[PDB]
This record gives structure tokens, C-alpha cells and sequence, in this order.
């Protein structure tokens, strides 16, 4: 089975251009399948960007004509993706795409398409990075809850672990929320016992690759 | 233009069938995606064919201008957004999403209210939580009183996706307040109203 | 030896004032590709069910195409790709392809071909199959040079696909050594059976004024290069007229004289039968324009139309076990 490995993506400056690359794995004649990009805009539906048949076809979805190119080096087993003139509509997560075997009637068609890369975040924005501040949300019968609040941070994501991944177990971390201020702010709880809180250490591992910020916050009743 | 049902819901052990209709093409393919990050997964392709590692339980038919996956005994991680594609003389088309909400016995949720912490009150800033733990369905009010007032237009929630083993949701609404307005008042209350409470139950603290 | 020949004749109708016919198995189905022509051209795709021919669609609707185009159909396994390619005096060539997964349902787009390399050869509509050349197959569109004085040889070229008809960048060259100065080539067309690449042709006759039936067998020597070479199949006479394949063995057809008041059907030079278009009693008819239609490495059609809306079905069985 093959492996689809996409990079290029991240924060963008409106008007600028984006290089995507997939390095394809695993392919026996890679030359021979119809390549695909698709791309998901935060909270809408799947979008298709651009296709490229075994014969070198190429043909792009409306949103994109004009501004992008979709190439495939067979020998590396690589699909590129350039879009200049980047715009809001552009942001979005961007996913390299394989067909069968058999391929399908148009290799524009989405309906065959049988394997999937990754995905690579890319968000086409003037605004600069900011690593999050983390609060404690400290336990105030039975059954106790504590978390911690991810607060203004840009741009996405953000990855909370408790314990160093030990815990896992009843633990509930919010899709983040985009704040009026342009920042994200996302909650992550877990539910433990409440005889637990004077035995068990419990810490919220906060780690936000785009600002390189790693918080580790100890949370304790007050 | 794929049109697809915004939503589909199904009991454990039923089979349930999710209808594309539209487009001008031979073929239709099923994508699951669990959550708005997560790629998808085919679980069809070419009308019936059925990727490795995809259970038995999902089919895939056409008929005419229509494509339908059939979930054949539904399970509780069988909860997501399918989306369908095609072919139209416009290029590849996707399909709005459909979600699969697994149907289980009501659930009412565990309320929890959070103060500010210390060192973010420092910033000038005042962020209460009000967590709904664990419930079914997805429906739930929660209003919040400042002093006994309704607070209007300063509160946001979110909700988590629905749970792959006991199809319960969990909540949090987020009610944030200037340093200024959080030291001017003493009781702070939240207020669910869910179809499992017998009655509205409210959580409180008082400080600031 | 245990020889083993089995025919049977049927009828079928047709609705369709028929122009030129073009006949392909499908799911051992048979179908048509009709085309029509006070009123307007139509192309339609008809299926025989009983004793008769139905129209399923017309394909030529669906383009904007103008006057009669080039049709070339290509039967994989599971899918049909039919393409209606514009003729004649553009740098690129403008064509719409068709697909379908069922005898039924075709789903098409305009594609087109720029800077190809067919410019001034001459085109005819066929029927095909992919060709398998090293683990890759591949539709074939084949062209001819009309005439020629001076040679130095090119003669026969292909342009082919790999990626069922959506681009044509594949150029397969034809080494033909035996092409004639001096005479006209006519309705070329690539004869394919188990990664075997042979052409079928007729030649324009100097001395006389009747088109001869030609044979080439293409072997394959570098990477989409082939060599071909005539075969002969002459008969004192009889005029070739079709040639075919089964059991890895020549099927070739023959008409008594260029009247065609009789077909003799060959079966590897050995064993033979007659086709009379007798039958029905209908008198003033032959069989002009009778072809093959495989279907198996043991069973194929041959069909012709005796007269105006009449088409005679003679179904083949062959064993040489």
C-alpha cells in the first residue's frame, strides 16, 4: 500500500505563493496513477484543487484556474502544487490524492480516489504567530473535573497531553474557538476522582509547534 | 451539484443507507472524516469497491444519477461526516457532508463551573468555564447569570465530536469578562438546561 | 485432428437508416454504432436484444461537432471509451470523448489534441482494444499517408494514449518498408489481438480501378517502434475481403468476385464455408461490407447487410483441438 507525505504549507502572506510537495511512497508505476489536490477550508466541506492523469492531463477547479500548476516528477514518486496570488479563500488544510489502480472514467473525477495523504495546514494571513498563555481550570462528589484554558494563540493547532500521555482516559479537549481579537482559545478537561487530587500530581502538556512554545502547567485545587 | 442529507441517525445493530444524488459521472466514492482536522478515509470508491482495512458492514451502490453507502449494522464508531464524490463538466464535486449520529438512552450531563485563575486575572482578563460532561442528545442550553442578570453576547461554546464507544457529547461554554467587570460583582452561575435534567441545574462560585 | 465448426444465421432490424456501421461485443452484448444522415446526422449506440437493433443514445447531441466526424470506440474489459474526432485543417486537433462502465449510461467532455502528430494524414473510423506494449496498454489512432512519389520512409504513424484517451503524447512508429510509390492508401485500421499489432487497409489499383484488401503483421522489436510485413492471403479467384483470429489461427473472408454475390469464410487455409445470401429469398443481394466481430478465442460474427435495413448474422463456432 502506498504512503502520501505532503509539506510546503504553514502561514502565508495574501498574495504570495505556495509550493506543496508530496513525496509518494510504496507506488508500483507511479507513473501510471491520476494524482489529485484537495483541499477543506476551516469548518466548510471538501474542495477539489487540481487533478493530473498518467499522460500528463491537467485540469483545476474554478476557485484555483490561472493561479495554480499540479506537476509529478514520476522517478521521485513526487506531486507539486504551486498557487500563487494566495488569497483568504486559500486557507485551508491541502491533501495530496491518489485514484486506483484502474483509475475512473475523468481524471478529474473524485469518486476513485482511493488513498489519502496527511494533509498539511496552510492559512493565508497578514497577522504574525503567537504562542498561547495556559491558565489552570483547578478543581472547586465523587467524580472531580480539572483542565486547563489555551488561551490566545495563532495559528493553529495546539496539542494538549496530560500526565506526559499517561493520561487518557476521560479526558476532553475543545475544538478551538477563533476569538473576536483574531487569536485562538481552546479548553482541555479531564474527569478523575476526587479522592485522587491529593495523591496524583496532574499537569497539562501544551506544546504549539508554528511559535515553537512548549507549557507544561501544574494543575491543583486552590 | 452532489446533494447529500445534512444528517442521518441510526440505533446500534441497524443498517442505514445515505443517499448522493447529482453530477454526470460513472462513479461515486465515500469518504469518512471523524473530525473537522482528521483526513479522510475511503471506505467506497468506484461505486463498490472497498479499500483494505475497511469492514465488511459498508457497501456502495449506483443508481443512475444516485450513489448510496449502505452501513449494514452500525456501530458506535461508525459516528462521522461521510462525504460523497463525483464527476461533473465542471471538475471534481464533493458532497456537503452527511453526520452520522448513533442513537443511545438519554444521558444528562455532569456540570461543572470554573473560577478565573489567579495569574490570568493579572492580565486584565476574566475567562469563566462551565463544563457539560458526558450527554445525549446534543441539545443543551446554558445560560449564564452574573448576580442574578442573564449575560447576553459574551459567551461562546464548543462542543466535542460525538464519543466512538458511549455516543455521549461534552460542552463548554466560555463566559469572558473584562478584570474591571469581574471585580465589580459576587456570584457568577451557570444554568443547564438539558432534556436529561428533571430541572434546570445551576453551579456557581463567588469571588471577584 | 478433432475439428470442431459450428454457424447459424439470424436477423436483425433496424429502425436507422444506417451510413456506416461499426459492430463491438460488449459484455456479450452485441452493439452498434450507427450513423445517420433533409434531416440532421445522428451517431447513435444501439444494442441488439431479440431480432432487432435498440437505440440507446445518440452521442452526436451531445457535441457541437460539425458535419461527420472520425469515430473511434475502444472496448477495455469493463469500460467503453468512444471519441468523436473533427475532420477536415487545424494546428491541433479538436475530438469528445465519451466513457461508460454499462451498455447504457456515457458521460462526456470535449478534449484536445495540440500540435498532433496526424496533421495531413488521412483518418477512418474503427473499433478497438487496448494494446499491451511493456506493462503499460495503450488506445491507438492511427493515420496513413495518402500518396507518395519519393521514398525514403513514416508512412503508417500512431499517436496513442495511455490514460484511456484523455491525452495522445505517446507517438508509436510504424516501420512499414513495402509502401508503393505511386498509389492510394484507404481505410486503415489496427487489427490487435493478445499484444499482437497488425494493420488492415485497402490499396488503390493503377492498371484496374477496384481498392485491394492488404494485411500487415507488426512485430515488435525496440519500445514503441514495430516492423510490419505484408501477409499474403491471395486465393485464385476469390477478393480478400476480411481477416480475423481464432484459436490463434487466421479466420479470413472472401467474396467470389467483386460483386460479392458469395462469401467463403476460411478457417487457417484449411477447412472452409459458404455463405449464400440466399436465405430469406431474398434474390438481389450479397455480402459487401461483411466483417468480423470477435468474441472469444472460439466464437465470432460475421455481418453484413444484404439489403436496406437487413443485416445477416452469421454466428461462428471453431475448434481445432
Amino acid at each position: 500500500a502506498v504512503t502520501l507525505d505532503e509539506s510546503g504549507g504553514g502561514l502565508q502572506t495574501p498574495g504570495g505563493a505556495l509550493s506543496l510537495v508530496c513525496k509518494g511512497s510504496g507506488f508500483f508505476s507511479f507513473s501510471s496513477y491520476t494524482m489529485q489536490w484537495v483541499r477543506q477550508a476551516p469548518g466548510k466541506g471538501l474542495e477539489w484543487v487540481a487533478s493530473i492523469s498518467s499522460g500528463g492531463g491537467t485540469n483545476y477547479g474554478a476557485a484555483v484556474k490561472g493561479r495554480a500548476t499540479i506537476s509529478r516528477d514520476n522517478g521521485q514518486s513526487t506531486l507539486r502544487l504551486q498557487l500563487n496570488n494566495l488569497r483568504a479563500e486559500d486557507t485551508g488544510t491541502y491533501y495530496c490524492a491518489k485514484h486506483g489502480v484502474n483509475g475512473c472514467d475523468w481524471s478529474y473525477s473524485v469518486g476513485c480516489v482511493d488513498a489519502w495523504g496527511h494533509g498539511t495546514e496552510v492559512i493565508v494571513s497578514s497577522a504574525s504567530t503567537k504562542g498561547p498563555s495556559v491558565f489552570p481550570l483547578a478543581p472547586s462528589g465523587g467524580t472531580a473535573a480539572l483542565g486547563c484554558l489555551v488561551k490566545d494563540y495563532f495559528p493553529e493547532p495546539v496539542t494538549v497531553s496530560w500526565n506526559s500521555g499517561a493520561l487518557t482516559s476521560g479526558v476532553h479537549t475543545f475544538p478551538a474557538v477563533l476569538q473576536s481579537s483574531g487569536l485562538y482559545s481552546l479548553s482541555s478537561v479531564v474527569t478523575v476522582p476526587s479522592s485522587s487530587l491529593g495523591t496524583q500530581t496532574y499537569i497539562c502538556n501544551v506544546n504549539h509547534k508554528p511559535s515553537n512554545t512548549k507549557v507544561d502547567k501544574k494543575v491543583e485545587p486552590k | 451539484a452532489l446533494t447529500q442529507p445534512s444528517s442521518v441517525s441510526a440505533n446500534p445493530g441497524e443498517t442505514v443507507k445515505i443517499t448522493c444524488s447529482g453530477g454526470s459521472s460513472s462513479y461515486y466514492g465515500w469518504y469518512q472524516q471523524k473530525s473537522p482536522g482528521s483526513a479522510p478515509v475511503t471506505l467506497i470508491y468506484n461505486n463498490q469497491k472497498r479499500p483494505s482495512d475497511i469492514p465488511s458492514r459498508f457497501s456502495g451502490s449506483k443508481s443512475g444519477s444516485t450513489g448510496t453507502l449502505t452501513i449494514t449494522g452500525v456501530q458506535a464508531e461508525d459516528e462521522a461526516v461521510y462525504f460523497c464524490g463525483s464527476r461533473d463538466n465542471s471538475g471534481g464535486i464533493f458532497g456537503a457532508g452527511t453526520t452520522l449520529t448513533v442513537l443511545r438512552t438519554v444521558a444528562a450531563p455532569s456540570v461543572f463551573i470554573f473560577p478565573p485563575s489567579d495569574e490570568q486575572l493579572k492580565s486584565g482578563t476574566a475567562s469563566v468555564v462551565c463544563l457539560l460532561n458526558n450527554f445525549y442528545p446534543r441539545e443543551a442550553k446554558v445560560q449564564w447569570k452574573v448576580d442574578n442578570a442573564l449575560q447576553s453576547g459574551n459567551s461562546q461554546e464548543s462542543v466535542t465530536e460525538q464519543d466512538s464507544k458511549d455516543s455521549t457529547y461534552s460542552l463548554s461554554s466560555t463566559l469572558t469578562l473584562s478584570k474591571a467587570d469581574y471585580e465589580k460583582h459576587k456570584v457568577y452561575a451557570c444554568e443547564v438546561t438539558h432534556q436529561g435534567l428533571s430541572s434546570p441545574v445551576t453551579k456557581s462560585f463567588n469571588r471577584g | 485432428r478433432h475439428v470442431f465448426i459450428r454457424t447459424e444465421l439470424s436477423f436483425i432490424k433496424n429502425n436507422v437508416p444506417c451510413i456506416r456501421d461499426m459492430f463491438f461485443i460488449y459484455k456479450r452484448e452485441l452493439y452498434n454504432i450507427c450513423l445517420d444522415d433533409e434531416d440532421e446526422t445522428h451517431i447513435y449506440v444501439q444494442k441488439k436484444v431479440k431480432d432487432s437493433w435498440i437505440t440507446l443514445n445518440d452521442l452526436f447531441k451531445e457535441t457541437d461537432l460539425t458535419g461527420r466526424p472520425h469515430i473511434f470506440a475502444y472496448v477495455d474489459v469493463e469500460e467503453i471509451i468512444i471519441l468523436l474526432c473533427e475532420d477536415e485543417r487545424k494546428k491541433d486537433m479538436t475530438c469528445h470523448r465519451f466513457y461508460s462502465n454499462d451498455g447504457k449510461e456515457y458521460n462526456n467532455a470535449e478534449i484536445t489534441i495540440s500540435d498532433y502528430i496526424l496533421k495531413d494524414k488521412l483518418l477512418s473510423s474503427y473499433v478497438s482494444l487496448p494494446l499491451k506494449i511493456e506493462n503499460r496498454e495503450y488506445f491507438l489512432i492511427c493515420g496513413v499517408s495518402p500518396y507518395k512519389f519519393k521514398d525514403d520512409n513514416d508512412d503508417i504513424l500512431c499517436m496513442a494514449s495511455h490514460d484511456k484517451g484523455e491525452t495522445w503524447g505517446t507517438k508509436i512508429v510504424i516501420k512499414y518498408d513495402n509502401y508503393k510509390l505511386g498509389v492510394q492508401y484507404f481505410f486503415l485500421r489496427p487489427y490487435i489481438s493478445k499484444n499482437d499489432l497488425s494493420f488492415h487497409f485497402y490499396v488503390g489499383d493503377n492498371i484496374n480501378n477496384v481498392k485491394n484488401v492488404n494485411f500487415i503483421e507488426c512485430t515488435h522489436e525496440k519500445d514503441l517502434e514495430f516492423v510490419c510485413s505484408n501477409r499474403d492471403f491471395l486465393k485464385d479467384n476469390k477478393v480478400l475481403q476480411d481477416v480475423s483470429t481464432l484459436n490463434d489461427e487466421y479466420i479470413v473472408s472472401y467474396g467470389n468476385d467483386n460483386n460479392f454475390a458469395e462469401c467463403y469464410i476460411f478457417f487457417n487455409n484449411e477447412n472452409s464455408i459458404l455463405i449464400k445470401p440466399e436465405k430469406y429469398g431474398n434474390t438481389a443481394a450479397g455480402c459487401y461490407g461483411g466483417t468480423f466481430v470477435k468474441i472469444d478465442e472460439n466464437r465470432a460474427l460475421f455481418i453484413y447487410s444484404s439489403s436496406q435495413g437487413i443485416y445477416n448474422i452469421h454466428t461462428i463456432y471453431y475448434a481445432n483441438y
